[PDB]
């Protein structure tokens, strides 16, 4: 689950990921980004 | 991906450990600038 | 010497205490466990520096009177500052997966165990005093609070 | 050779540390038919 | 293939510039353990 995900890893994304208020998906988006992960690597849904 | 990922990483970890290498030299010389002042007061407890 | 008189006499005072096997000099792995006591933090490296019997050392045979005791003592006097309360809790921030500045018991219990030096569950659990009762969510700021004060 | 004649499953439980606390072990319907009616180079149960 | 042959090169560098820093920690270490050595000797003929 998203909020999982950058709860587990944010030390990776900390200076990039914002401190306020937001959908989760878009700061694990942000260190999906800052990782330079593959697209076919990983599928983003509403949840998990 | 992870290729290209490790080739900038390379870049960046070879000057950085320059100034690691930089600064281990310092200390080395400290260490020896130490030694000679501790064995010149050794001389000297020596001598007296 | 950065030491005091006072201090060099209190170190020379538990260097003796703390003994014995036999002989009054101290045992080469023993010493770190001195130093420990007088409430230094090095790590096992800085004994590595003197490297005292290269293989497994059982026997001890580097043993130590007061004079070669007092320069170790002093080089790791000299070794580090160490950081506030703040740097440790945010491992714990990091750690968790709950996000309300708590830790599951269970799972930090076997995370300072595994990660970095190896630890026994006899020594870990006496550093804990807000044991896992019916609540796994242990407030970690008394673990670090308690353990700081040595 | 030595063939079970029934179908079991064992449980463990544990405690909120993750340590042992009791355990269950459940048993189902045998083949009880064949322990007196033999087919050729076949046993009964062993303790018999 | 063309990214391995490639990342030989880096490799190679870090790898004798680590060769490099590790010989000035050991020498570092050195001095250290000199400065020991000697300070147990002032402190003898402190006593002394």
């Amino acid at each position: 689950v998203f909020q999982e995900f950058r709860q587990r890893y944010e030390i990776l994304a900390a200076n990039a990921i914002p401190k306020g208020f937001m959908d989760g998906k878009q700061a694990c988006i942000l260190m999906i980004k800052a990782l330079e992960l593959d697209p076919n690597l990983y599928r983003i849904g509403q949840s998990k | 991906s992870n290729l290209e990922k490790k080739q900038k990483k390379f870049d960046q970890m070879l000057a950085e450990e320059k100034n690691i290498s930089s600064k281990y030299a310092d200390e080395r010389d400290r260490a020896e600038a130490e030694a000679r002042e501790k064995e010149t007061k050794a001389l000297s407890l020596a001598r007296a | 010497c950065d030491f005091s008189e006072e201090q060099t006499a209190e170190f020379k005072e538990a260097f003796q205490l703390f003994d014995r096997t036999g002989d009054g000099k101290i045992l080469y792995s023993q010493c770190g466990d001195v130093m420990r006591a007088l409430g230094q933090n090095p790590t096992n490296a800085e004994v590595m520096k003197v490297l005292g019997n290269p293989k497994s050392d059982e026997m001890n045979l580097k043993t130590l009177n007061f004079e070669q005791f007092l320069p170790m003592m002093q080089t790791i006097a000299k070794n580090k500052d160490q950081g506030c309360f703040e740097d440790y809790v945010e491992g714990l921030r990091v750690f968790d997966k709950e996000g309300n500045g708590t830790v599951m018991g269970a799972e930090i219990r076997h995370v300072l165990v595994t990660l970095g030096e190896k630890m026994t569950e006899e020594e870990v659990e006496q550093l804990v005093a807000g044991h896992e009762d019916s609540n796994g969510c242990i407030n970690y700021e008394e673990l670090v609070r308690m353990v700081l004060s040595g | 050779d030595n063939s079970s004649r029934f179908g079991k499953f064992i449980r463990i439980n544990f405690d909120v540390t993750g340590y042992i606390v009791g355990a269950n072990i459940e048993t189902y319907l045998l083949e009880k038919s064949r322990a007196i009616r033999q087919a050729k180079d076949e046993r009964t149960f062993h303790i018999f």
